[PDB]
């Protein structure tokens, strides 16, 4: 996993690879990590996916209940106090890692999440096995109140980096801009890589393939 | 739960809800039993009989194991709770001891299960 | 060594214009105690090369006082031969493997920059004898945090000059004192050109803390 | 404690025509979860007739490499010839076999021309147990390589098909193809594709591209 | 250690086991018998762990029983295999789980003489004939080499006594006598035990 | 490995209007085979079809207990289910065991029963989903699988090139696999109707 | 983590480092380590991120509910005291070393420590954290009972500065609080406003 | 692997199949397990691939050496005798090695079973690897000493076959080899896909 | 235990505790720990008492041998460049942590380091023993180059006080030795000559 956050001018950045794995092999090319918790607040998901998915669709829930009976937009407060306090009621043992990005009315709230129940509120996040390097791509090219486009480019290039130096991330780049007026969930925003063309015709002809029982069987 | 005693002493030392139950075994169907030297019989009347019912559907004789049967009279929703513990009472008997069961016991456990529904909150 | 003690942590290098440059910091570390605040981990193996090395430090000590053997040697015969930044390379890689295959390794990672016969060269050695060559080079933490800068910049401009290779340099080292916990504010950069091999003295890194009054907003 | 072994990754490939032989491996060397280089072929030029493919621990790949080198020019030295292909699995098998309760952790096949100017490969384990095949891969993809090649060099599970002897052109044109497939799932494999081609006319070297992810 | 067999034919199921009952180095039983009626036309063969056979096989056993007596009619074959199957599935990640390996034998009036084998993982799968235990690797291949959809219960008997002349030939273990049962239309039937007069 | 203790492999590729899914036929117990007509492709209606490799125990449970919550479902809704709504419906049940999981990966081969777009997708043992527009794999073999399907599958393919993509794809990755095989089973389902058939496969 | 707590006469003050660190690796080199549990209330935080955050939370919350049925300035003792419960309680399951220091009319600016083991203990000045090892000879030397609330914070200052130069687990930047009757002064020491020391050349 | 050899009145049939597993993966199908030492001396194969072929490698080796020190052809029991001595000394070190040394003696036919464990026996029939139960259980029910060639030659590559299908670890092609005082001839080597064909229909 | 070496001008002065422990039993509250070498030249010992007590025995036999071979006062730079290469040679086999310092014709007072890994670097001051930990930040703050030779013995004394005072492993004695081309002027601070510090009280 290869994800990261930034606080820019007029509000957040999130960016996500979009490789899956199983073993030392790729099981997914093309995977969301990117996820929707409120409508102004996203969240990206590294580590054990199936955990990362219903933590993050649980708390979208939770969060729609809230804002349902508030009547008003949801807080980033809140989604990181329900996902610290459940992360830390199972003392790490759900594999959830979360980058979590949103525009409140006190404004934009960028905070890192890890599995055991800790979070930090830095203008700038990475997690994932790629984490370093796109850290370093931060560490290297972040300034403070960065226009929209800048932040762009700054969090597709950090994901770029885990994408190609870490063996863990791979396949496409994910943003999600989130203003205090506007929601770009840009979902290919790059795609650095691509499959080589096939060189030749390994097409099978009907009736190579031999066959001892055939059925067939009507429907409507 | 439920919590509260339903059977209880009334001032001249009678159990009314036992009695009551009494009553409705009387407006049962008549069901009568013989024992014999090699055979033993059970008959029971007025099946209410509408000749648009399945008969087999409504027996009043039910076997609880290979050894024992068992016909009753009275409530037939009750009995078949009771025929169906009991039956269930039959197997575990020889799940907990080798040996089948006697008749004597099986009608011990059921006669256990009336009194304790007669002294039983709720 | 089985438990390495004293380390030392990153060393980079890349390769410029017609020479190589390799940094590491002057840290000499007890477990997580900063114990030696003043320690050299790069040598100068003869005018055409020079080795940068992370790990434990006497075992550094040891390949630096062989190395200076070997080459006072043959700085001895004076036939007109001398050994090649390649040649080092080839030397060090069999004999890290040599004690990797003893079950009693040298707790070494090390980087070799060189420049010979017009060309720059940069190699990589184990403590298992895994060698290579490449245009930039990272060990420790700096594969993971220097390496992608390194990279990113020689994909898109192979040759840099001397002056881009340490602008370079510099600010992979200040990624590392950042990140890295077992790193220090006082770094080396040994640099091979034509005219030799040069270590510039104590550097210090400018580091930036404006994020810390970022709690709030 | 301490452990002399680390995995390095790269997959290796070896296909056998009638004049000619492919020897084929990604250029990515790798540890953990990062890239060492991607520039780091796997391919072996030991003889005009004989290339050699040498995947996983790196170490051990270079030191056997080394070995077989030095090897090489002692037999030539001794018998004022060079070695044979088959002669040169034969030694590698004892070389292999030499470390039996000490391994080599490498993958090695062997492709080339025999005696009769056949092609020829000859496929390896860590300690010496080799056999000479029309087709072989080894590496980290070689579960993914093996069952194409299976099929379309084999022809295998094809009713009534032809059985038309592998051409240079499409043997190179399959190396490739199952190159980028597994590119796509092994993680190990990646960057470049060097292929050797040996011929009556001697080594050819091409190197195609893969992705960087 | 113990060994089951069953064979299936057009119109019967064939089952057999051995008599050991044995703890440590000692015979302790030569008349032990490993099956289980369960209904008219039901047998249970099962083996494995000390409690754990007895105990879960006389629990099926009693289920389906009182399944008998409270609806009238017995379980199917197939309906007898599930249940324990489901039983013993159940267990699996229990605190309390049974290792126990069986097989099922049946006839049902209408879909025929059936027989199912299950691992103590609980996996169940319908055969045409299935073995457990050791002996199992010994005679199952005899049993693909002559085995036809279309024996007869002679040739299956005759084919029962080839795969247990085998046991007497290569397996180590003692094991002289075999409880051999036939399942069919009319319910169970007891046969002759298949015996070698060693000693 | 528990999953490689019974072995097996299943698969699922797209086509044009059509989708297709496989499955090798071994039930075996380690080394030793037992039953060569295994089943582990089961129907969850019409046109949707699940494969469970894996643990055989597991394959059988996930697979009844999956079929309990269906009929249920279509029973309170007086509809067929969909295919993301299978997907859904399989991945909360094998969440419930998410500290002692089910040992299989489920495998969904379909089309939408109010429309005909194809749908493939394949889970965890813990029950997330990956949804494809090409193929899917899960078993000992997926390496193989993911090999011959890497090279083999092609996009918008007619009920006959996918049935013999699909099977020279399950068969040649099988064939290389000592605990998957002793035949296989390919399921082509379209719209109007569903082809079953048993392929000429090696039985070692 | 590098912590610590020195009392002067109306009131405390606190300093922390700001590194924390997974592995080697730094995850946050600009944590805030000092935690706000009640108006005049802090609480320096050591060991697991997780589990310090956690219990601050729980004790700003019970505190919180506390004062309020009160209606009254929770005294420091009490806070402490909430702390030590907590850690006690599960200190088979915490990996916690506490300072709660603050100010309190009743008993003015209190420091109290809560160790790893779950016990509490008022101080003049108390220290914790990994780097707290490498500065107790420098601290034991240079306290002076009846510093001013400067000299307490310059004595932080330097104490932090040294510790952070020799811990690799300490570092980044220095975060100060005073706190007294007047209310909480937080300030950040960074770059070449933290004190350096002379460093051995020849 | 799945070998076997039994000696009747015309010699000793040797039997093998070819499968060549690294893990669960099938590496091979095409190993010769019936290793030629001399054109008298056969020597079957199971187990640790490189070991079982090293050793009888150097084993072949020896008697070569052998056969030209003594002017005259080594015998079976002496063949045996030296691998199983050459084995021994490297008893508990891990060589996963059974194999079986047949041919034709001074004694006639002549068959012994040589383990990495140190056991050498012999014996009528033998059968050696993963899948030998299953080969035991066929060729057992079908043995004689009075066979026929032909016969000879379909029970040995019945019981490799039947071996093949029951064992995950067995398959590829059944390979036949048939020892005779002249010396061995190479019987067949039919792929298992053809044999089922043949067998079942 | 808790060594020490500083380097003034015409020589170096050598500091250590007396403390010799087994377990949590003080086998030795009076431990020497300054060894001499050569005329000029001692080692402080830390580590496995047996140890290096062996190498310091080995050490004088070679560097004796030695300086006769040559008819010269053996440079201190030799003494640890013998302790180096067994401390080396043997480093998985030893537990010593050396100290050796001394003076020498060529190149004054020198103080060289001797750690557990076998490595060997020369220092302005350098401190040993487990209760070094607990004085790095006072000697990194009190250090002040151009010191003078009883500036440096106090500066010892005190650093080693510290030290005992919190480390459990040191304490007893003050052992001092001032090496310099005149000669060796050994000492002992006991009870009241021990420096003291002002404990907190309220
Ligand atoms: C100073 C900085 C001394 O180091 C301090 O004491 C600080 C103060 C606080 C504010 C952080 N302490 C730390 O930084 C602390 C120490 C620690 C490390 C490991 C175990 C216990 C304590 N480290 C952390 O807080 C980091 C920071 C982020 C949130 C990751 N986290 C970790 O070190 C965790 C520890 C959890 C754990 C894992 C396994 C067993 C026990 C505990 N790192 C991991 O969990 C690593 N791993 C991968 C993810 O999930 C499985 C485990
Ligand atoms: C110093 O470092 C400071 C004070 C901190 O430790 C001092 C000063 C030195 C120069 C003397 N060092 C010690 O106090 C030292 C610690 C040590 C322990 C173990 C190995 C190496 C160092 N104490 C000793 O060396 C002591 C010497 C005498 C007995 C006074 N012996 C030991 O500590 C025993 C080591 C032997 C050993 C045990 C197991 C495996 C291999 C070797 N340790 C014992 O426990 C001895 N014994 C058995 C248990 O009950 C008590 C007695
Ligand atoms: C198969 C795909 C759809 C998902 C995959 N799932 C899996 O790999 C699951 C098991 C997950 C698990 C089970 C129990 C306890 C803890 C975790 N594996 C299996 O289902 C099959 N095997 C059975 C036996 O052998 C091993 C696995 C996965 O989550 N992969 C993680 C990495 C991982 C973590 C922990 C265990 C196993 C794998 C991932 O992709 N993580 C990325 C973030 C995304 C996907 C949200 C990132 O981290 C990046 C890409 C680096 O991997
Ligand atoms: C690459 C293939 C073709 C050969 C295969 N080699 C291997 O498996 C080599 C052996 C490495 C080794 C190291 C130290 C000491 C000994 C061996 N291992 C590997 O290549 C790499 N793997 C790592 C993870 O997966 C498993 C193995 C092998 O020998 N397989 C044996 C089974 C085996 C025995 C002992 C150790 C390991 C495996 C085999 O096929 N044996 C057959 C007969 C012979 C002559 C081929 C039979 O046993 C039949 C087929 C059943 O397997």
């Amino acid at each position: 996993t290869t994800i990261a956050g930034v606080v820019y001018k007029d509000g957040i950045v999130l960016g996500a690879d979009t490789r899956a794995t199983e073993g030392m092999v790729v099981a997914d090319k093309n995977c969301s990590k990117i996820h929707f918790i409120s409508p102004n607040i996203y969240c990206c998901g590294a580590g054990t996916a199936a955990d990362t998915d219903m933590t993050t669709q649980l708390i979208s829930s939770n969060l729609e209940l809230h804002s349902l009976s508030t009547g008003r937009l949801p807080r980033v407060v809140t989604a990181n106090r329900m996902l610290k306090q459940m992360l830390f009621r199972y003392q790490g043992y759900i594999g959830a890692a979360l980058v979590l990005g949103g525009v409140d009315v006190t404004g934009p709230h960028l905070y890192s999440i890890y599995p055991h129940g800790s979070t930090d509120k830095l203008p700038y996040v990475t997690m994932g096995s790629g984490s370093l390097a796109a850290m370093a791509v931060f560490e290297d090219k972040f300034r403070p109140d960065m226009e929209e486009e800048e932040a762009k480019n700054l969090v597709s290039e950090a994901i770029a980096a885990g994408i190609f130096n870490d063996l863990g991330s791979g396949s496409n780049i994910d943003l999600c801009v989130i203003s205090k007026n506007k929601l770009d969930f840009l979902r290919p925003y790059t795609v650095p890589n691509k499959k080589g063309t096939r060189l030749g015709r390994y097409r099978c002809e009907k009736g190579t393939t031999a066959v001892l029982t055939e059925k067939i069987t009507p429907l409507e | 739960s439920y919590d509260r005693a339903i059977t209880v002493f009334s001032p001249d030392g009678h159990l009314f809800q036992v009695e009551y139950a009494q009553e409705a075994v009387k407006k049962g169907s008549t069901a009568v039993g013989v024992r014999g030297r090699d055979i033993v019989v059970l008959g029971v009347e007025k099946k209410s009989v509408a000749k648009l019912q399945d008969e087999r559907t409504v027996r009043k004789i039910c076997a609880l194991d290979d050894n024992v049967c068992m016909a009753f009279a009275g409530l037939t929703a009750d009995a078949r709770i009771v025929i169906n513990r009991a039956r269930v009472e039959c197997q575990s008997h020889r799940l907990t001891v080798e040996d089948p069961v006697t008749v004597e016991y099986i009608t011990r456990y059921i006669a256990s299960l009336k009194q304790r529904y007669t002294q039983s909150n709720g | 060594t089985q438990n390495p003690m004293v380390t030392g942590t990153s060393v980079l290098g890349v390769k410029f214009e017609g020479g190589v440059v390799i940094a590491a910091d002057m840290l000499g570390s007890y477990g997580s105690l900063a114990r030696f605040r003043n320690i050299s981990r790069i040598m100068r193996v003869n005018n055409s090369t020079m080795l940068g090395a992370s790990g434990d430090y006497a075992d550094f000590q040891y390949l630096k006082q062989v190395l200076g053997q070997m080459v006072i040697d043959e700085e001895l015969l004076g036939d007109g031969h001398s050994y090649s930044p390649r040649a080092i390379h080839s030397w060090l890689t069999r004999a890290m493997y040599s004690r990797r295959s003893k079950m009693n390794p040298l707790w070494n990672t090390m980087v070799i920059g060189g420049y010979a016969d017009g060309e720059s060269f940069l190699g990589y050695v184990d403590m298992l004898g895994v060698a290579y060559e490449a245009p930039s080079l990272a060990t420790g933490y700096g594969a993971y945090l220097a390496q992608p800068l390194l990279r990113e910049v020689l994909e898109k401009q192979p040759v840099l000059s001397q002056t881009e290779a340490r602008d370079l340099v510099e600010r992979c080292m200040r990624v590392l004192y950042y990140r890295d916990a077992r790193s220090y504010n006082r770094f080396q950069i040994a640099t091979v050109t034509e005219k030799g091999v040069e270590i510039e003295g104590p550097l210090s890194t400018e580091t930036n803390w404006d994020i810390a009054h970022m709690i709030s907003g | 404690r301490f452990s002399p072994y680390v995995f390095n990754g790269g997959t290796i490939l070896a296909i056998a025509g009638e004049d000619f032989a492919i020897v084929a491996s990604d250029t990515r060397l790798s540890e953990g979860f990062s890239i060492h280089t991607r520039d780091s072929p796997k391919c072996y030029k030991l003889t005009d007739k004989t290339v050699i493919g040498c995947s996983g621990f790196h170490g051990d790949c270079l030191t056997l490499t080394k070995i077989i080198e030095a090897r090489l020019k002692m037999y030539k030295h001794s018998n004022n010839k060079a070695m044979t292909t088959g002669a040169i699995a034969a030694m590698l098998s004892t070389i292999l076999y030499s470390r039996r309760f000490f391994p080599y952790y490498v993958y090695n096949i062997i492709g080339g021309l025999d005696e009769e100017g056949k092609g020829a490969v000859y496929s390896f384990d860590p300690v010496g147990s080799y056999q000479r095949d029309s087709f072989k891969a080894g590496g980290s993809a070689s579960a993914m390589l093996q069952p194409l090649l299976d099929n379309q060099v084999g022809f295998k599970n094809m009713q009534n098909v032809e059985h038309v002897p592998l051409s240079l052109d499409r043997a190179m044109r399959l190396v490739k193809d199952v190159f980028i497939s597994a590119a796509e799932r092994d993680v190990y494999t990646g960057d470049a594709l060097r292929i050797c081609i040996v011929t009556k006319e001697g080594i050819r070297e091409e190197t195609v591209s893969l992705r960087k992810d | 250690m113990e060994y089951l067999i069953g064979i299936q034919g057009p119109d019967y199921v064939l089952v057999a086991s051995d008599r050991v009952a044995a703890s440590n180095i000692v015979q302790m039983k030569d008349d032990h018998d490993k099956m289980f009626k369960m209904s008219e036309k039901i047998l249970l063969l099962c083996v494995g762990e000390a409690g754990d056979t007895v105990q879960f096989a006389e629990y099926i056993q009693k289920n389906v029983q009182l399944y008998k007596m409270r609806n009238g009619y017995e379980l199917s074959p197939t309906a007898a295999a599930n249940f324990t199957r489901r039983n013993l599935a159940d267990c699996l990640r229990s605190r309390t789980p049974y290792h126990v390996n069986l097989l099922l034998a049946g006839y049902d009036e209408h879909e025929g003489p059936a027989l199912y084998y299950m691992d103590y993982l609980a996996a169940l799968a319908k055969a045409p004939f299935a073995a457990h235990g050791y002996g199992a690797f010994l005679t199952l291949s005899i049993l693909d080499r002559y085995y036809t959809p279309t024996i007869s219960r002679e040739r299956a008997v005759e084919l029962l006594r080839k795969c247990l002349e085998e046991l007497q030939k290569r397996f180590i273990l003692n094991l002289p006598t075999f409880s051999v049962r036939i399942i069919d239309k009319n319910g169970i039937h007891d046969l002759d035990n298949i015996s070698f007069p060693k000693q | 490995s528990i999953m490689s203790y019974n072995g097996g492999a299943v698969m699922a590729m797209k086509g044009k209007n059509c989708v297709a899914i496989a499955a090798d036929r071994r039930f075996g117990i380690q080394a030793q085979m037992v039953t060569t007509d295994f089943q582990k492709i089961f129907p969850m209606g019409d046109r949707l079809y699940i494969g469970l490799a894996g643990l055989a125990t597991d394959v059988q449970t996930v697979a009844q207990r999956l079929k309990f919550r269906l009929n249920l479902y279509e029973l309170k809704e007086g509809r067929q289910i969909k295919p993301y709504t299978l997907m859904s419906m399989v991945a909360n049940l094998l969440y419930e065991k998410r500290f002692g999981p089910y040992y299989t990966e489920p495998v969904i081969a379909g089309l939408d029963p109010k429309t005909f777009k194809p749908f493939i997708c394949s889970l965890d043992l813990i029950g997330c989903p990956m949804v494809t527009d090409d193929f899917v794999v899960s078993g000992t073999c997926a390496e193989q699988m993911y090999g011959m399907c890497e090279s083999l599958w092609e996009p918008n393919m007619d009920p006959d090139h996918l049935f013999e993509t699909i099977s020279q794809a399950m068969l040649n990755a099988v064939d290389r696999d000592a605990v998957s095989g002793m035949g296989v089973i390919v399921h082509i389902i379209e719209k109007d109707k569903i082809t079953t058939r048993t392929l000429k496969a090696r039985m070692d | 983590t590098t912590i610590m707590a020195v009392q002067f006469d109306g009131g405390v003050v606190l300093g922390a480092d700001s590194r924390t660190t997974t592995g080697s690796y730094i995850a946050n080199r600009v944590t805030d380590k000092l935690t706000p549990i009640h108006d005049r209330i802090f609480c320096c935080r050591s060991g697991s991120a997780a589990d310090t955050q956690a219990v601050a939370d729980a004790v700003t919350y019970q505190l919180g509910f506390h004062s309020i049925e009160l209606n009254e300035p929770p005294l420091v003792h009490t806070a402490a005291s909430l702390f030590k419960e907590m850690c006690y309680r599960y200190r088979e399951d915490l990996m916690a070393g506490i300072i709660i220091a603050g100010w309190d009319p009743q008993e003015g600016g209190q420091v109290y420590s809560v160790p790893m083991g779950g016990m509490m203990v008022r101080q003049s000045f108390a220290i914790g954290g990994s780097g707290s090892s490498y500065i107790y000879g420098y601290v034991d030397a240079t306290y002076r009972e009846g510093m001013t609330k400067e000299e307490c914070l310059q004595f932080t200052a330097n104490a932090l500065a040294l510790a952070m130069e020799r811990d690799g687990s300490s570092g980044g930047v220095i975060r100060l609080a005073a706190i007294a009757e007047s209310g909480v002064e937080r300030q950040v020491l960074l770059g070449d406003q933290i004190p350096k020391f002379a460093v051995a050349t020849l | 692997t799945t070998t076997l050899a039994f000696k009747f009145r015309h010699g000793v049939i040797v039997a093998a199949d070819s499968r060549a597993t690294a893990g669960a993966y099938i590496a091979s199908q095409t190993v010769k397990k019936v290793i030629e030492i001399n054109p008298y001396l056969l020597g079957t194969m199971a187990g640790g691939a490189a070991d079982c072929s090293f050793w009888e490698r150097l084993l072949a080796r020896q008697c070569r050496i052998y056969e030209l020190r003594n002017k005259e052809r080594i015998s079976v029991a002496a063949a045996s005798k030296l691998l199983a001595n050459m084995v021994y000394q490297y008893k508990g070190m891990g060589l996963s090695m059974g194999t079986m040394i047949c041919g034709w003696d001074k004694r006639g036919p002549g068959l012994y079973y040589v383990d990495s464990e140190g056991n050498r026996i012999s014996g009528a029939t033998f059968s050696v690897g993963s899948g030998s139960v299953y080969a035991y259980g066929v060729m057992d029910r079908g043995y004689s000493y009075d066979l026929e060639v032909e016969q000879a030659y379909d029970l040995a590559r019945r019981a490799i076959y039947q071996a093949t299908y029951r064992d995950a670890y067995s398959g590829g092609a059944v390979n036949l080899y048939h020892v005779r005082e002249d010396g061995w001839i190479r019987v067949s080597s039919d792929n298992v896909a053809d044999l089922h064909e043949k067998y079942s229909g």
